[PDB]
C-alpha cells in the first residue's frame, strides 16, 4: 500500500461482553534467517546418539512460525483473575490473526525490495508441532520484542537411519503471500466445538455424595465368624448407614489410575539413589522407552502429604531466570493438582485392591494391590487443570480411534486445532533480517457459576503484606516475572 | 508490625503434659510456617517443630517425634504445641518463630527456610 | 476538572538489530539507536 | 541427620577489627546455611539467608560466603552491640540444625 | 403409565435447626469413616424404587394434597407447610444412594417422610475452606396451607431402553475381581475376612467398599452356591433387623442371566504372557484380575429388581464412560428434582419485653397428607 | 461406518515434537549429588531435543494384552509343547477361550521380523501399525510399586495388559 | 462496573483457612448462625 | 458484590406482609386483626 | 381471603442481571402485645 | 501500652449540645491508625 504509510495499528486489550471475552494480543517479533536458507538432514548420531530411547530422524528448516499456545499470551494476569474467580467454564470460539507493519533489513541498512513469505497449513498436511509444549512463544509481557522459532520436523527412523516409510516436507511446495514494508497478512480461524473446560472444584467428594442421617435399604456382610475358635464359620449381615460410610453402595466410581513414584521435597526422606529415570512409570513403543509424563489426570498427594509430588506426574515450570540444565528445586515451581482428588485417585497410590484367589477352610482369603487401573464403565474423573503458563489447545492425532482426546498436559484436544503459521526469509546470499508486529485476537465463551452456595467461596487473590516488589510487575532492572502457577480451579460446585 | 505472643508457661512433673500457644498478629496468617526453637539453660537453641501455612506437612525433630504435636487454630490465628509424656531434657525457654519464605496452596515446595521473627518465649519447667 | 483533557502517550517503536541465527528464548536486548521528531498543533475555543 | 560444627566455640576480640567465623557441614547442602545471633536475655535475630544474603535489618559489615560443605560468616569493623552467640543453620533438609555457637 | 398414591407424615426435624454433624458428632475413630455435613429440618420425597410404581421412563407427573397440620391433638388451620423442587439441580443430590423412606409399595401403608441431609468435603472431622454450606430457606418456595395444593411435572432425558432379556471378533467386558463365598458356611476359611479380603478402591487416602461394583455374572453356571462378596445386591426380608443378621433374613441377588456377555466376578479374566520365550527359558503366563476397557469388548449392564432403584444422577465431570450406574438403573444428567417440604415453625407467645437471641420456643406440630406421582414409562 | 484406514503414519507417537525446540517444561533429572552416602538431592532439568525420552506429551498408545513370541528360526523357540499352555486367552462362564486375533498390536519390534505373536495374527503382520499401537510380545511400560524412602529403594512393575486410558489413540487391525 | 487497566492480579475477599472446625459464615453443631468476622466493601482499586 | 464491583446502590425497594396468624393464651383466634401501616 | 388460602409464599434468592442486582428476603417473625 | 488510669471518658474526644456532653461516635471518617501500626485504635473512632 504504502513504504511511508503503516499498515496496521497495535491492538492489546479485553473486552467482557456478557457470557463471552474478547482477547487482543499485539507483539513485536525479529525473524532470522535460519540455516544459511537450507535443508538440514537430522539425526542423534550427529550429536553423538547415545540412548536407542532419544534416537530419532528429522529434518530442519529454513522456515519459521509462530506459537501463541501459552495462556499468558491472551490473559494478562487481571484478566486470568477475572475469568478464574467469577466464571465454572470456558472455551475458544473464533480466532484472529494479523501480520503487519513488516520491515526487512540488509545487515544494518533498510532493504525495501525485499520480501517474507507466510502461509498457514489449513489441510494440516504439515507436521503438526504446536501441540508439544515447546519455547518460543509470544512473551506475556507484551513490552517483550521475541525471536520466531526455527520450524523443524521428525519422521520415521531405526536408530539414526531413516526407512522406507520415512517422509520428507518442502515448505516451498505450498503457495504462500510474499509481503513487502507496506503489505500486510491475516486470516481468520473458527475453532471447532469443545467442550468447556471446568474451572471449578467440587465441594463434594465421589464417596460422600450419600444422605449422612438415612441407612440404606441395601445390606452388606459384616461377620465372616462368631469369635476365636474352632469351625466359627457365619455369615452375618448388616445395614449401610451413618455409622459405616465406607461399605455403602455407590453409582460411580473414581476414574482411571496409573501409579506414579512418590517424591519428597524434604531431601533427607528420599532414597539415595539415582532412581530418577529408574524409577520412572515409562511405556514402550517400538522398542523405545518413553516416560510417562505427566500422563493420567490424578491428584498429586493426600491429604496432609504436601511434601510429595509424583516424580514425572505434574507439570513443573521454571522461574523466571532459571537455566537450561541441572537447576535447584527452588528454581522450578511444581504445580499442585489436588483439585481432583474428589473424583480422581492419587497419582502416587494405587487405585485400589482386587481379590487374586478363591478362598476356602484351607486358604486365607488373598489380596492385591492395583498398581494401574483402565477404564471402567461407571468411572467418572476431572481432567487437568490449566495454567496461566500452560498450553490452550493440542492436535487430536489422527486415528482409527481415540478415547477422550483431551490432551494430558491439559486444554482442548482439537481435530482441527488453529492451523500452523509458517514464515521465512525470502533469500552466496546477502545477510538479513526482518521485523515486524503480530495480534492475535480470541473470542472465549464462557459458563457463568448460578451457585446457591451460602458461604463465601475461596478466591484468588494478591497478597497485600509488603514486598520488595510487585508481583506479575517488572524489577528493577526491567524483567518481568510471574512468582507462581496460576491454575484456574478456585470456584466450587456439587459432585 | 508482626507479633508473636506464645504463653503455655507452666511448671509440670514428669510425664506430664503442656500445651504452648503462640498468638500470630500482622502477617498472612495461612501462608507463612511456623515453627518451635528450644534453648535449654546455658546452651544452645534446638529446633523443634514446624508446620506448613496449610497444615499439611508438619516437621519434628528426632528427639522430639511421636512425643509433641504441632498444629494452628486458623479462626484464632493461634499456633499450638501440646507436648505429652514430657521429660527432663525438656526443660528450657521455647520460642515460636515466622518463616521467612511466603507459600501457597498452587506448588509443592519445602515450607522452611529461615526463621525471621521470633518471639519472647515461654519457660517450661519439668 | 473531572474528565480532563486525555493524556497522550507516544513512543518509538522498538526495532530490534540483527537476532543471532539459532533461535533463543530470551527476549531481544539488542536495538537500533533511534529517535523521532514531529509537530504537534493544539487548538483551543476559549 | 546433618550435623553442622562451629570451629571456635568462644571468642574474644578487639572492636572495630574484622572477626569471621565458619561452620563446616556434614554433607553438601549448597546455599541452604544461616546465621542467627542471641544476646543475653533476648530472642535470637536472624542475620543471613541462603549463605549470603543479608537480612533488611543487619548492618551492611555483616557478610557471609561459601557452598557446599563450608560456611564463613564475617564481620568487618567489629562493635559494642555485635557481642553475642553466633550460630548458623541449616535450611537444606529436615530436621533442621542449629550449629553450636560462638560466644563472642 | 403407573400411578401411585400414598398417605405421608411429616415430622419437625431438628427443632427447626440447621445442625453440623460430623464423624465427631456419632463418635467417629475411623478415617474411612468420618465425613462433614449438615442436617437440616427439610424432609423430602423417595418414590426412586420401582416398587413405589425393554422399557424405560417418559414423562412425570408429581402432586401434593389434602394438607393437614396437628398441633398437640388438635388441628391447626392457620399453618403452612413450605414446598420446592431443584430444578436447577443446585443443592446435593441425596436421592441417587439407595436410601430407604421410600413411598411404601403397598397403597394402603403409611410412610414417614425422611429427613434431608448432605455431606461436603472434610479432613477427619473437620472441614476444608472448600466446604460447602446450603440454607434451603434460601430458595424460593411454596406455603400451603388446608386448602392449598401442589403439583409439576418433569420431562426425563433421552436415554436408552433397559436390556429385559437373557478367531472371535468381539470378547467380553472388564473386570474387577470380587472373593468367592459360599453359602454353606463350612466351606467358607474359618478366618474374619469381611472387609480384610474385600475389593476396594481408595480415594484420598479412604478405602470405599466396591459395592455393587462393575456388573459381572455371579458366579459359573453349574456353581449356584457361591456369590461375590461385596458383588451382589443384598435386600432384607420383612423384619430383618439392622444389625448382623444371618443369611437367611436377607436376599442375595444373582447376576446370572448376563453371564453371556459378562465375564464371572469371582473369576480372573484370562492370561497374559510375562515373559519372552527362548531354548533357555519356558514359556510364562499370569493371571488377569483387573481389565479396563478393550476396543471389542462388549456387556450387559447390571439388572433392575421391583425393590430396585430406577434413576441415578450422572456426576458432573468433565468425563465419564458409560454413565449407567452401578445399582443399577437410568442414568441421567438431570434426573427427576429433589423434592424439598418442611413444616413452617410457629413461635410461642413471646416475652412481651424485647430480646435480641432468636426464638427458641416453638409450638409441637406435624403435618399429613397426600401425594400422587404419575409415570409414563 | 467410518472409512476404513488404509495408510501407514509415517511420525510415530513418540517423535511428535519439534527436535529443534527446548520445552517449557521440567523433568526431574538427578536425585543424587554424587556416589556414597548422604548424597540425596534434587535436580530438575529442561526437556529438550538431546532426551527426547523424558518429554511430556498428551497422547499415549493404545491398549496392550500381551501374546506370546515365537520364533520363525524354530532352534530359538523353546523346546516344549507351549502353543496351548502359554496362550493368552480370556475366560467366559467357565470356559477358556483364546485371545485371536486379539487386541490390534504391532507383530514385531523394528528389527526383528522373525518373531510373530502366538495368536495375535489372521502370516500377515501388523508392523505398519507400530507408530501408535505397542507392540504385542512386548510390555505395555513401567508403573511404579511403591513408597521409595531413605529405607526403601524405588520399584517398578511390568504392565502386561493395559486397558483403555483418557488420551489413547491406536490403529485397528489392517483389512 | 470496574474497567481497570491494572496488569496485576487485585485483592479479593476469600475464606483463609484451610482444616477448621467450623466453616465461617455457617451453623455450628448447636444449630447457631455465627459471623465470624466484619467484612468491608473495599478490594478492587482505582487511581487517585 | 464486593470483588467485582466498584459501586453499588438501591434503586426499588417491595415489601410483603402475608401468612398472619393471631394467637391467644395457646389456640388459633381466627377473628383477630393487625394494624399495620407505614408512615409515608 | 380464606383460613384455608396462602396469602403469599417464600421468597428467598438473588438475582444477578447485567448492571444490576435483585435481592429478596423472607423472615418469620412473632409479634407480642 | 496504655495508660494505667481510667481515661475512657475522660480521656474521649465529644461534642457538646445545649450543655450536655455526647461522645464523639463514631465521628468524622479517618484512618484507624498509621501505616505498620495494627495495634492502634481511635477510642470511638470506628465501629465495633
Amino acid at each position: 500500500d504504502g513504504v511511508g504509510s503503516s499498515s496496521g495499528n497495535w491492538h492489546c486489550d479485553s473486552q467482557w461482553l456478557g457470557d463471552r471475552v474478547i482477547t487482543t494480543s499485539t507483539r513485536t517479533w525479529a525473524l532470522p534467517t535460519y540455516n544459511n536458507h537450507l535443508y538440514k538432514q537430522i539425526s542423534n548420531s550427529t550429536s553423538g546418539g547415545s540412548s536407542n530411547d532419544n534416537a530419532y530422524f528429522g529434518y530442519s528448516t529454513p522456515w519459521g512460525y509462530f506459537d501463541f499456545n501459552r495462556f499468558h499470551c491472551h490473559f494478562s494476569p487481571r484478566d486470568w483473575q477475572r475469568l478464574i474467580n467469577n466464571n465454572w467454564g470456558f472455551r475458544p470460539k473464533r480466532l484472529n490473526f494479523k501480520l503487519f507493519n513488516i520491515q526487512v533489513k540488509e545487515v544494518i541498512a533498510n532493504n525495501l525490495t525485499s520480501t517474507v513469505q507466510v502461509f498457514t497449513d489449513s489441510d494440516y498436511q504439515l507436521p503438526y508441532v504446536l501441540g508439544s509444549a515447546h519455547e518460543g512463544c509470544l512473551p506475556p509481557f507484551p513490552a517483550d520484542v521475541f525471536m520466531i522459532p526455527q520450524y523443524g520436523y521428525l519422521t520415521l527412523n531405526d536408530g539414526s537411519q531413516a526407512v522406507g516409510r520415512s517422509s520428507f516436507y518442502c515448505l516451498e511446495y505450498f503457495p504462500s503471500q510474499m509481503l513487502r514494508t507496506g503489505n500486510n497478512f491475516q486470516f481468520s480461524y473458527e475453532f471447532e466445538n469443545v467442550p468447556f473446560h471446568s474451572s471449578y472444584a467440587h465441594s463434594q467428594s465421589l464417596d460422600r455424595l450419600m444422605n449422612p442421617l438415612i441407612d440404606q435399604y441395601l445390606y452388606y456382610l459384616s461377620k465372616t465368624i462368631n469369635g476365636s475358635g474352632q469351625n466359627q464359620q457365619t455369615l452375618k449381615f448388616s445395614v449401610a448407614g451413618p455409622s459405616n460410610m465406607a461399605v455403602q453402595g455407590r453409582n460411580y466410581i473414581p476414574g482411571p489410575s496409573y501409579r506414579q513414584q512418590r517424591v519428597s521435597t524434604t531431601v533427607t526422606q528420599n532414597n539415595n539413589s539415582e532412581f530418577a529415570w529408574p524409577g520412572a512409570s515409562s511405556w514402550a513403543l517400538n522398542g523405545r522407552n518413553s516416560l510417562m509424563n505427566p500422563g493420567p489426570a490424578m491428584a498429586s498427594h493426600k491429604e496432609g502429604e504436601d511434601r510429595f509430588f509424583p516424580l514425572s506426574g505434574s507439570l513443573i515450570f521454571g522461574k523466571q531466570g532459571t537455566g537450561r540444565d541441572n537447576v535447584d528445586a527452588d528454581k522450578v515451581m511444581i504445580t499442585n493438582e489436588e483439585e481432583i482428588k474428589t473424583t480422581n485417585p492419587v497419582a502416587t497410590e494405587s487405585y485400589g485392591q482386587v481379590a487374586t484367589n478363591h478362598q476356602s477352610a484351607q486358604a486365607q482369603a488373598q489380596t492385591g494391590w492395583v498398581q494401574n487401573q483402565g477404564i471402567l464403565p461407571g468411572m467418572v474423573w476431572q481432567d487437568r487443570d490449566v495454567y496461566l503458563q500452560g498450553p490452550i489447545w493440542a492436535k487430536i492425532p489422527h486415528t482409527d480411534g481415540n478415547f477422550h482426546p483431551s490432551p494430558l498436559m491439559g486444554g482442548f484436544g482439537m481435530k482441527h486445532p488453529p492451523p500452523q503459521i509458517l514464515i521465512k526469509n525470502t533469500p552466496s546470499f546477502i545477510t538479513q533480517y526482518s521485523t515486524g508486529q503480530v495480534s492475535v485476537e480470541i473470542e472465549w465463551e464462557l459458563q457463568k457459576e448460578n451457585s446457591k452456595r451460602w458461604n463465601p467461596e475461596i478466591q484468588y487473590t494478591s497478597n497485600y503484606y509488603k514486598s520488595n516488589n510487585v508481583e506479575f510487575a517488572v524489577n528493577t532492572e526491567g524483567v518481568y516475572s510471574e512468582p507462581r502457577p496460576i491454575g484456574t480451579r478456585y470456584l466450587t460446585r456439587n459432585l | 508490625e508482626v507479633q508473636l505472643l506464645e504463653s503455655g508457661g507452666g511448671l509440670v512433673h514428669p510425664g506430664g503434659s503442656l500445651r504452648l500457644s503462640c498468638a500470630a498478629s500482622g502477617f498472612p496468617f495461612s501462608n507463612f510456617a511456623m515453627s518451635w526453637v528450644r534453648q535449654a539453660p546455658g546452651k544452645g537453641l534446638e529446633w523443634v517443630s514446624t508446620i506448613s501455612g496449610s497444615s499439611g506437612s508438619t516437621y519434628y525433630a528426632d528427639s522430639v517425634r511421636g512425643r509433641f504435636t504441632i498444629s494452628r487454630d486458623y479462626s484464632k490465628n493461634t499456633v499450638y504445641l501440646e507436648m505429652n509424656s514430657l521429660r527432663a531434657d525438656d526443660t528450657a525457654i521455647y520460642y515460636c518463630a515466622k518463616d521467612r519464605m511466603i507459600t501457597f496452596g498452587e506448588v509443592i515446595v519445602k515450607h522452611y527456610d529461615a526463621f525471621e521473627i521470633w518471639g519472647q518465649g515461654t519457660r517450661v519447667a519439668v | 476538572m473531572k474528565h480532563p483533557p486525555p493524556q497522550i502517550l507516544i513512543k518509538n517503536t522498538p526495532v530490534p538489530a540483527d537476532p543471532p541465527t539459532a533461535f533463543n528464548k530470551d527476549k531481544l536486548n539488542s536495538f537500533i539507536t533511534q529517535y523521532s521528531t514531529g509537530q504537534v498543533s493544539v487548538e483551543i475555543e476559549w | 541427620d546433618i550435623q553442622m560444627t562451629q570451629s571456635p566455640s568462644s571468642l574474644s576480640a578487639s572492636v572495630g577489627d574484622r572477626v569471621t567465623i565458619t561452620c563446616r557441614a556434614s554433607q553438601t547442602i549448597s546455599t541452604n546455611v544461616n546465621w542467627y545471633q542471641q544476646k543475653p536475655g533476648k530472642a535470637p535475630k536472624l542475620l543471613i539467608y541462603a549463605a549470603s544474603s543479608l537480612q533488611s535489618g543487619v548492618p551492611s559489615r555483616f557478610s557471609g560466603s561459601g557452598s557446599g560443605t563450608d560456611f564463613t560468616l564475617t564481620i568487618s569493623s567489629l562493635q559494642p552491640e555485635d557481642f553475642a552467640t553466633f550460630y548458623c543453620q541449616q535450611s537444606y533438609s529436615a530436621p533442621l540444625t542449629f550449629g553450636e555457637g560462638t560466644k563472642v
